[PDB]
């Protein structure tokens, strides 16, 4: 397609950026958004607007195209932990709190929100008091988004069964689904800067900071390990990515053995 | 130069770091990153090239690279500066999430993106 070829030529020449010719898909999806903002109706238009140069809309599509979306139910695993092992914990003992840490365009508090809810109907009213998911990142138009609860295709063909598409989405149009306004009302979202303070934040029963960790050197994600360690009731857990392990906290933090995968008691 | 003022804001940072050029591989330990270059220090045996392209690769943690051609900027007192040149979608992509956590500020990210977007203007 010419246009995208075009499109490709603009990204190498203003930033050096390579865009793979296998990508048009991932375009779409990335500038869909500004797009219709815009009143933009092809990549060809914006290809042309974009020649100038004078103006934000240049930096406006380097920074829609600059943003990743994470993955639905990420590594399956942690969900299930959540609902076989950690869930049955707490009841065994109150308003349960989890904080969804760097939450980006939502698929991880909305699948925390969707996994409450399974565990809710295969388990009586065991949670009494209600669930409250937090989730935070720093404000903009990804944290925007989130907040939306819309979805396009790209973001929906990957980590989603059809059980849970029909269960907790609603269409919206071509090409757009949204999160159902029951299970959004269980995620509160929030914008924060991880790195200042956690004091307004409360107490959380669970943490789920995944794959962030990495953007930090060794002693900024200690410090950050440190103060999450502070917003956690007394052993309650604390999820890291799948390729994460937890560095040089070991009179703060204890890895428990799941299966498979490990999450981190507070001590 | 002293009176020139630097487009991007450079972060410590210190992710397992490579330097690749050719067939050449230097292991380098990295001092700081920024949305268009790298400082890392001189490794041993350091005879790479430096009127042509170089490419690193930082491992951020187990399954996340962020790889980048590099320009030699400027080497001295055991210190190697390089100026980011071409970087795959992928790569900047993990390289803007970076910057933009470190600065705690989506509108400062936005700055930076605008400098680097118009720099061949
Ligand atoms: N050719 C080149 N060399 C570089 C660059 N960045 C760092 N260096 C080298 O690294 C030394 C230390 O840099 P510094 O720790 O950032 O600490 C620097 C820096 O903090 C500050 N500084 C000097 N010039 C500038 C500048 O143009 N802009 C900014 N923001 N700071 C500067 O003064 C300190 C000492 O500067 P230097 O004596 O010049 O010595 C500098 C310089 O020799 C660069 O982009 N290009
Ligand atoms: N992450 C990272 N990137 C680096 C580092 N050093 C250089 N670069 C990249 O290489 C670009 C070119 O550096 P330059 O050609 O020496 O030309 C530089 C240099 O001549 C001057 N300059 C800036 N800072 C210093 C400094 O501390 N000392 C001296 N002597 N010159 C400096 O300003 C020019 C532009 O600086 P920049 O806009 O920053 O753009 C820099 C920067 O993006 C580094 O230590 N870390």
């Amino acid at each position: 397609n010419a246009d995208f070829e075009l499109f490709r030529v603009f990204l190498e020449k203003t930033c050096g950026i390579v865009l793979g010719s296998n990508k048009q898909y991932l375009v779409s999806s990335r500038l869909n958004k500004l797009m219709e903002q815009q009143g933009i109706k092809s990549l060809g238009e914006l290809v042309q607007r974009i020649q100038t140069q004078r103006g934000g809309l240049r930096e406006m599509v380097v920074d829609a195209m600059t943003t990743n979306e994470t993955l639905w139910f990420r590594d399956t695993y942690p969900f299930e932990v959540l609902k076989q092992r950690v869930l049955p914990e707490l009841i065994k003992a109150q308003r349960l709190r989890i904080w969804s840490a760097a939450c980006s365009s939502g698929q991880e508090p909305y699948s925390l929100s969707m996994a409450i809810d399974e565990f809710e109907k295969t388990n009586l009213g065991q949670l009494k008091a209600g669930v409250q998911i937090v989730a935070t990142d720093l404000s903009g138009s990804m944290l925007t988004a989130a907040k939306a609860g819309e979805y396009d295709t790209l973001a929906m063909g990957r980590g989603l069964s059809p059980e849970r598409l029909q269960r907790y989405f609603d269409a919206k149009g071509p090409g757009r689904w949204a999160v159902k306004p029951a299970i959004r009302s269980r995620v509160e979202f929030r914008a924060l800067n991880l790195l200042d303070s956690y004091a307004s934040l409360g107490k959380f029963d669970m943490v789920f900071c995944r794959n962030v960790l990495i953007y930090f050197s060794a002693e900024v994600k200690r410090d950050i390990l440190l103060r999450i360690h502070g917003t956690l009731k007394p052993g309650g857990y604390l999820f890291l990515g799948a390729s994460e392990a937890l560095n040089n906290l070991p009179d703060h933090y204890q890895m428990v053995q799941c299966s498979p995968g490990i999450i981190y008691r507070a001590k | 130069q002293h009176d020139e003022r630097r487009r991007f804001h450079r972060i410590a940072f210190d992710a397992d770091s490579e330097i690749l050029q050719g067939e050449r591989r230097w292991e380098v330990l990295l001092h700081d990153v920024s949305l268009h270059g790298i400082l890392v220090g001189q490794p041993q045996d350091w005879n790479g090239d430096p009127q042509r392209p170089f490419e690193a690769r930082l491992y951020l943690g187990l399954d996340v690279l962020i790889r980048m051609e590099i320009s030699l900027a400027w080497a001295r007192d055991g210190l190697l500066g390089f100026e980011c040149q071409h970087i795959d979608l992928d790569s900047i992509s993990h390289l803007r999430r970076l910057v933009e956590l470190n600065l705690g500020d989506e509108e400062l990210l936005e700055r930076e993106l605008a400098l680097l977007v118009s720099a061949h203007d």
